[PDB]
Order: structure tokens, then C-alpha cells, then sequence
RNA sequence: UAGGAGGGCGCGGCGGCCGAUGCAAAACCCGGGGCGCGAGCCCGGGCGGAGCGGCCGUCGGUGCAGAUCUUGGUGGUAGUA
RNA sequence: AAAUUGCCGGGAGGGAAGCGGAUGGGGGCCGGCGAUGCGCCCCGGC
């Protein structure tokens, strides 16, 4: 039989946010991340870097491989924590592994 | 966030101050909290309150 | 007399015979005495991170048991229990625990 | 390794609340619905019928989900976690997790000797 | 009047330079409020 | 804490990496924080690593025989996280380490608040350390 | 047994604490319920359950009514659980110190531009942990336009209340009760 | 009872965090031990042979004993008519 | 997996059985099922 209450494709998908109050959440995320103590609780490995907000030189911006941002990371106290990203990476446990996630 | 000193320094021009018309943005001034400081510790045992 | 004594023993007056602050004011003069601070130990071995609190040595000082008015020395006894049932012995004296000390004669 | 509770376990059911007619059908689950209905006996509380969970069964707030061992239980999956109670080790005893292989187990059991935690199933898998 | 100074990190291979820090931006120092945030976190992602 | 404790209390008690909270928000809820500078490794402002500028750490060290190391942030560093941290090595006798936490958690009012609990898990910490090395020789269940 | 009407438990019901989990105002109510504690101000008695209020019961107030409230009592400082809005329809506004949860940008730029404060409540207790040489105000409850049409019925005689229509001219609402030419005059 | 509300339990995804697993995951089985007033939950033993779980937020085709309910399977009737 | 069935072992029965509270008898299972440590001390070494 049919299922109750079919779903159809003129549900709400999207939800509108005034302008306003999306510019007011970034800004009380962008404050956010300069607290130490916040950006820790959030899962980062931050315990070499030198000084939050961390700020780089613009000679990082020039750079080109991905061994040269290893580097930068290394010289920042970033690296470690793009080792635990990396380091976490695994298959997902569910339905998801089977519909392109 | 690993912030440029190119990225940094415009951020100021992005979101702009406590001041109207300041930001890039259209309409918009930094939104001001409802404490103006929030150590309650300051508060609960200053003199005044003491 | 229970209630007599009771009245007896908080008297303000009474309490103070009692206790013999009297005799106490003898001592140390026309004044009563003070005291100090013990436990000036300054050595934990450990730390326990329950919130401490030591041992117990009671200062409550619980009556002593009563003798029943009829067991008075020299009275024959019969024992109701223990290997020793049936058996008719004779009363000596009561103990420090409250215990009777009896004999068979043996 | 000794508890710190001082106060006797007193439980005020030992049985369990199973559901009514659950002995008469096989298809009814024996975990515990309340039943509903208009005429029910057990709803209506008549004497001679199963009983219904209430409120008042409730085990003292002092001495509740403490084990008969007279300790809290705290599930751990791996070495840091068991590490967490290193300061609670006479209210919180350890539990390996169900599924934690035979290796993991002898590190937790090692580990948990020297700081005297009181693990609850440390025979398991050997 | 005064911010501080946020000190820029140099990298290796850079010129040694008179440099100091950035002043604080303004919005580094706006409100914190999380209530916000998982509103406007929530809503914002539904729209992909 | 580059804003203030309390706010920053508000904004990580219901959730952080560093809470690990078992068995539902029933009655049955049981908390711990496994963050290395809370000293009881409970959830609360008073003991929580995140909440404070001014926090205690006792662990022992890293593959090493009877160290200790003693750990307290800095209250004006607080934007420099590598140089937040100023860590003692100890490998003195209990009493005498019993004498540094005392000196730099009690008598400078750093934390009079954790005066017992730092003692208290330098105990435990301590006691760890010979038992890793002597071996397990009691049961302490009397 | 016991004759007691719901087993004489109370069944009323009031805001022991606010909705919002805000964390700024979750603050606030700390310090007003360590003051109202220690310090008996009955000012900060009211201050602390106007914290625990929604946005309905907490109306906004004008500058025009807040400098009529003030006038002649320039040696305090108001007090308004809620927003200052800015009136355009004013000219004169005195050298005054406000104490509020929000300014909007018009409002607090006009209050400063006077030579006055614009005090947020945590600031209040420094300056008046007793709320003494303070003006308490709220705004108008009632003037909402929900509150029109509340009370007795639009159809009813002597009520004035405000119906639910979708639109305004001749084709609504106006013909069989609403006039003597069309049955009867409500 | 009809009815209303609050606080929880449970199922499946998504964004995040924290983890288990070929030194044996899920599912299932048990006269195994326990926790909770309860929804349920944790552990033991077995079977199995490759996946899985907890926490915060959020979302839904999310909880069965009934409907002469739907589909499948199975009894007694009965070694009977 | 369940319904349902066979075999082996165990248990009970005078026109139902099952059920709720009690406990008694059998089983079956439980060693964090239940401790042997702490303080003074005398050496003899670390
Ligand atoms: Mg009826
Ligand atoms: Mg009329
Ligand atoms: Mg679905
Ligand atoms: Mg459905
Ligand atoms: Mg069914
Ligand atoms: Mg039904
Ligand atoms: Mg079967
Ligand atoms: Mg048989
Ligand atoms: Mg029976
Ligand atoms: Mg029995």
C-alpha cells in the first residue's frame, strides 16, 4: 500500500534567517574564537601555540605545496592539531557509508 | 583560526566598531551585550556592593 | 524517685557540686581555668580525599547493668541455657561487665 | 578499596514490575506498560492483582545506585577514562565495557591495580 | 584610548622587520551568545 | 579566559570535549572531566580546568621513576598558550613535595580553594608512582 | 483523609527563573539573587523578578515618556527592566542617567548627545546596590495590539473590543449588526 | 476516567565531540550478576565473523496486543472426517 | 529469532490452568560472595 502521509517535495526545506541576525552570530563566533579557553573546549589541540588571536605573517600567503603549509603549521603550534584530523579519519558507521558520505 | 596579517587587519574594515556607518556592511553596528562586564566576581565583592 | 533525681541532677546548683568546678577554682586561683590547641602535628603521612574524620574514643560513659533485686549472694540459681541447662548452682558476685560469677560446686 | 558508605542498602522491592497478562500471552513483552483500559482490574487497583510502579517505591537518595559492593559504577572503554577516577576510587568503582578486546582489558586491569580502583568485572576474557 | 596589540608571528625565510602588533579588532570583542549561535546554526544549514 | 571565568563557566558547563557524561539525564547521570588541570576530575566551576585563570595540576611525569610534576597557569598570560603553563619537576620525598604545593597553591593565595585537593592527589599521585615500581604488595581492602 | 482542595498544594504559577538561555542575562540574575539575599533592598526584589519576564510583559518605553518621568528629577537615575526607544517627536531631553537591558543605536546616541548615561544593570548595582535615589519604570502594558481585542466580545453591547477581520471597507464586517438599516445595531 | 502540562526513556539520520573492534563489531541465545519507582540500562557466558557505540545540538515515514487489521509462517482439531 | 515439534535430564497433578503477596524445600549461580591491614617500636639495609 501507500504510506501515511507521503511525503512530498513542497515541504520546508529552507528556512529563512533575517540578514541581521546572521551578521550578529558571526560576529559573537568571530569573538569566540580568540578566547583560549572556548577554542580549547571545542576538541583543539592548542597547547604550543604562541599567542591567541594567531596571527601569521603574509609570507604564508604566498606558499604553493602542501608540504610548505606542513611547515607553517609546524612552525605555529597548528600542526598538532591537524595531526588529530587526520589521524581520526574513518568510515562512517551507519547508512550514510552506503549514500556517498 | 590561523588568521594572515592581510586577513587580520581587515577585519576592522569588515565588521567596523561600536559606531554607525562603520562596518563594510550595509545597516549594521556590533551588537552590545547586557553586561557591560561580566566578572561577577568583581561585582559581588567589590565595596560598593560589600 | 526517677523523676525526684531527674529534677535533682539539672538544678543549676547541683550541677555545679557535681561537676566540682569548686576545687577547680582552687587551682588556678580566683579564676577558671582555660585551655589550648592540640593537634599541632605538622606530619600527614597521607591525604584522603574523603572529607576526613578520625577515630572515635567515646567519652559517653554508659550506666552500669542492674543486678535483679532477688539474685543476692548466696541464692541458688538455675541455669536456663548453654551445656549447662537444668543445672542448679549458687551465686557469688556479680562482675565489672555485669556478669554473675556462679560455682556448682564443681 | 574500602567504601565509604556507612549506611545500610535498604530496597524496598526486589522484585521487578513485569506487565499484566504478560504470563498469559508469548507476543507480550514482559517490561512494564501501564494498562489503559476502561474496566482494567490493574488500573483500578483491585487486591489480589499485579501492582502498578509508583513513586512511593523509591530507594533513598542517599544509597541509590550504589551496587551491593557499596560503590558507584562508572563504565570505561580504555586507560584515560579509567584514570578518571583515581580520586573517587571508594565511591566509584570501574566496569570495562562489554566490548573491549582481551588486550585493552589487561591494561585497564594493570593500570587500575596500581591506582586501587575496584573493577567489577576484571576476570572477564581470560 | 588604548587596544592592545595582537604580536604577528614571522615564519622562517622571512626579512627581519620593524613591525609590531595589530591593534584588537572591535568584533574580537563582541558579545559571546550560544543561543544565537545554534539558532542561526541551525536554520543556515538546512538550506543546502 | 580572555573573557571572564564566570561567563566562560556559563558558556562550557552543558557541553565540552572534555565531559564525559554516562548513563542519561535521569537521576542515573553520572559526570567526570577528564581535562588534565582539574584536580578531582569533577565537573563543577571550582574544580573545572576551563573555567578557571587560576588552576593546580598533579601528575606524574612520563615514563620515569617517582616525578611529579606540579603545574599552575598564569594569570596574565592567558592569551599565550604555550607560555600559560609553569610546570615544577619533583622528584623530592613526599613530605617535602607535600611543602612545594603548599608553597605555590596555599601560602602565595593562588588557590586556597584547592589546598586539600592538590594534597590529596599528589597522595594518590604519589602513592601510583611506587606501586608502578615496587609492584602491588597490598590489597587495602581492610 | 484530610478536606483540603488539591491537597492544599498551591496552583498558581509564576516565573521562578527567565525562559531565555542567555548567558549575559543568566549573570545578571546571579548578582540580583545574591543581592535581593543579602542586602533586603526591596528595589532589588523587583528588580529580580522583572529579569524573569518575556518580552510581553516587559514593554518598551519611549524617550518622550521617560523624559516626562524624569523631568525635575535630574539627580537620579531611571530604571526600565527593557529597551529605550528613541522619539523623534521630542525636542528638550535633559542630562540624564538610564539604566536598561537594551538602547537602540538612536536612543543611546541621543541620551549621550544630552550629556547623560546609558547604564546597564550590572553597572546599576555598583552605583545603587539598594536601588536608593532611583526612578522605577516600566512602560504600557496594555498598549499592544493583541490587547484590542481582548475582553468581552466585539458582538456584545457596550464593548469596544477590536474583531479579527482580514481586511478593511464596506464588504467586511459592517452590515447585519453593526447598524439599524441591517437587522440590529450590535 | 475524559482531558491538559512537565520531566525522562527508547529508534533512525545530519552537524560536532569522545571512543570500541579479527587479542573478535552488529544481531541473536541463557536457571548468569546487577542498577533504576518505571520506560529502560550496564556487565558475564555463548554464537557469529565485520562493523559499532556514548555525549551536545538538530531533524524524522520514531515505540503496538487488538482494527472480522496487511503479508508470511505455525498449531489444536487429527492419524480424525 | 519466535510460534510449533522430537529426544534426554528434573519437577507436580481428585472436573481447568495461569496470576498477586508470604515463607519453606530443592536446584542453579554468585569469591569486590567476605579481612587479614594499620599505628608504636628492635634491628639490618637502602
Ligand atoms: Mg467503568
Ligand atoms: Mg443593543
Ligand atoms: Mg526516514
Ligand atoms: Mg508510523
Ligand atoms: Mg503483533
Ligand atoms: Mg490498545
Ligand atoms: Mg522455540
Ligand atoms: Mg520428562
Ligand atoms: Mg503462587
Ligand atoms: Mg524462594
Amino acid at each position: 500500500g501507500r504510506m501515511f502521509a507521503p511525503t512530498r517535495i513542497w515541504r520546508k526545506w529552507h528556512r529563512r534567517v533575517n540578514v541581521r541576525l546572521r551578521r550578529v552570530a558571526v560576529a559573537s563566533a568571530l569573538a569566540a574564537t580568540a578566547v583560549p579557553a572556548i577554542v580549547t573546549a571545542r576538541g583543539h589541540r592548542i597547547e604550543s601555540v604562541p599567542e591567541f588571536p594567531l596571527v601569521v605573517s603574509d609570507s604564508a600567503e604566498g606558499i604553493e605545496k602542501t608540504a610548505q603549509a606542513i611547515k607553517v603549521l609546524k612552525q605555529l603550534g597548528a600542526y598538532a592539531d591537524a595531526e588529530k584530523a587526520k589521524d581520526s579519519v574513518g568510515i562512517r558507521p551507519g547508512k550514510g557509508k552506503m549514500r556517498n558520505r | 583560526v590561523i588568521w594572515t596579517e592581510s586577513a587580520f587587519k581587515k577585519l576592522d574594515e569588515v565588521y567596523g566598531s561600536f559606531e554607525a556607518s562603520s562596518s563594510k556592511k550595509k545597516g549594521f553596528v556590533l551588537p552590545r551585550p547586557k553586561m557591560t562586564n561580566a566578572d561577577l566576581g568583581r561585582l559581588i565583592n567589590s565595596d560598593e556592593v560589600q | 524517685s526517677k523523676m525526684a533525681l531527674g529534677i535533682k541532677r539539672a538544678s543549676r546548683s547541683h550541677t555545679y557540686h557535681r561537676r566540682g568546678l569548686w576545687a577547680i577554682k582552687a587551682k588556678h586561683g580566683g579564676a577558671l581555668p582555660k585551655a589550648e590547641k592540640p593537634a599541632a602535628v605538622a606530619e600527614p603521612k597521607f591525604y584522603p580525599a574523603d572529607d576526613v574524620k578520625p577515630r572515635t574514643v567515646s567519652t559517653r560513659k554508659p550506666h552500669p547493668t542492674k543486678l535483679r533485686s532477688t539474685i543476692t549472694p548466696g541464692t541458688v540459681l538455675i541455669l536456663l541455657a548453654g551445656r549447662y541447662m537444668g543445672k542448679r548452682v549458687v551465686f557469688l558476685k556479680q562482675l565489672q561487665s555485669g556478669l554473675l560469677l556462679i560455682t556448682g560446686p564443681f | 578499596a574500602v567504601p565509604l558508605l556507612t549506611r545500610k542498602i535498604v530496597k524496598k522491592r526486589v522484585k521487578h514490575f513485569k506487565r499484566a497478562h504478560s504470563d498469559r500471552y508469548i507476543g507480550l513483552k514482559q517490561s512494564w506498560r501501564r494498562p489503559k483500559g476502561i474496566d482494567s482490574r490493574v488500573r483500578r487497583k483491585f487486591k489480589g492483582c499485579t501492582l502498578m510502579p509508583n513513586i512511593g517505591y523509591g530507594s533513598d537518595k542517599k544509597t541509590r545506585h550504589y551496587l551491593p559492593n557499596k560503590f558507584k559504577k562508572f563504565v570505561v572503554h580504555n586507560v584515560s577514562e579509567l584514570e578518571l577516577l583515581m580520586m573517587h576510587n571508594r565511591t566509584y568503582c570501574a566496569e570495562i565495557a562489554h566490548n573491549v578486546s582481551t588486550k585493552k582489558r589487561k591494561d585497564i586491569v594493570e593500570r587500575a591495580a596500581q591506582l586501587d580502583i575496584v573493577v567489577t568485572n576484571k576476570l572477564a576474557r581470560l | 584610548t588604548a587596544r592592545p596589540l595582537v604580536s604577528v608571528k614571522a615564519l622562517d625565510g622571512d626579512m627581519a622587520t620593524d613591525a609590531a602588533g595589530v591593534p584588537m579588532p572591535h568584533v574580537m570583542k563582541a558579545p559571546i551568545r550560544p543561543d544565537v549561535i545554534t539558532f542561526v546554526h541551525r536554520l543556515v544549514s538546512c538550506n543546502s | 579566559t580572555t573573557v571572564p571565568g564566570s561567563l566562560v563557566w556559563e558558556l562550557v558547563k552543558k557541553n565540552n570535549c572534555f565531559l564525559i557524561k554516562q548513563f542519561g539525564n535521569s537521576n542515573a547521570k553520572v559526570q567526570f572531566s577528564k581535562e588534565p588541570n582539574n584536580l578531582y576530575n569533577v565537573h563543577s566551576y571550582k574544580f573545572s580546568g576551563l573555567a578557571n585563570s587560576k588552576t593546580v595540576a598533579v601528575q606524574p611525569s612520563a615514563g620515569e621513576d617517582k616525578a611529579v610534576v606540579l603545574s599552575t597557569t598564569k594569570t596574565k598570560k592567558q592569551n599565550t598558550p604555550a607560555k600559560l603553563q609553569h610546570k615544577t619537576l619533583m622528584r623530592k620525598e613526599f613530605r617535602k613535595m607535600a611543602k612545594s604545593v603548599k608553597n605555590q597553591v596555599c601560602d602565595n593565595y593562588y588557590r586556597p580553594d584547592l589546598t586539600k585537593p592538590a594534597l590529596a592527589r599528589l597522595s594518590a599521585v604519589y602513592r601510583s608512582l611506587q606501586v608502578s615500581k615496587s609492584g602491588i604488595k597490598k590489597k587495602n581492602r581492610q | 483523609g484530610i478536606d483540603l482542595v488539591a491537597g492544599g498544594r498551591n496552583k498558581r504559577t509564576k516565573r521562578t527563573a527567565p525562559k531565555s538561555d542567555d548567558v549575559y542575562l543568566k549573570l545578571l540574575v546571579k548578582l540580583y539573587r545574591f543581592l535581593v539575599r543579602r542586602t533586603k533592598s526591596q528595589f532589588n526584589a523587583v528588580i529580580l523578578k522583572r529579569l524573569f519576564m518575556s518580552k510581553t510583559n516587559r514593554p518598551p518605553l519611549s524617550m518622550r515618556r521617560l523624559v516626562r518621568f524624569m523631568e525635575g528629577k535630574e539627580d537620579k537615575i531611571a530604571v526600565i527592566v527593557g529597551t529605550i526607544t528613541d522619539d523623534q517627536r521630542v525636542y528638550e531631553i535633559p542630562a540624564m542617567k538610564v539604566a536598561a537591558l537594551r538602547f537602540t543605536e538612536t536612543a543611546r546616541a541621543r541620551i549621550v548627545n544630552a550629556g547623560g548615561e546609558c547604564l546597564t544593570f550590572d553597572q546599576l548595582a555598583l552605583r545603587a546596590p539598594l536601588g536608593q535615589n532611583t526612578l522605577l519604570l516600566r512602560g504600557p502594558k496594555n498598549a499592544r495590539e493583541a490587547v484590542r481585542h481582548f475582553g468581552k466580545a466585539p458582538g456584545v453591547p457596550h464593548s469596544h473590543t477590536k474583531p479579527y477581520v482580514r481586511s478593511k471597507g464596506r464588504k467586511f464586517e459592517k452590515a447585519r449588526g453593526r447598524r439599524n438599516s441591517r437587522g440590529f445595531k450590535v
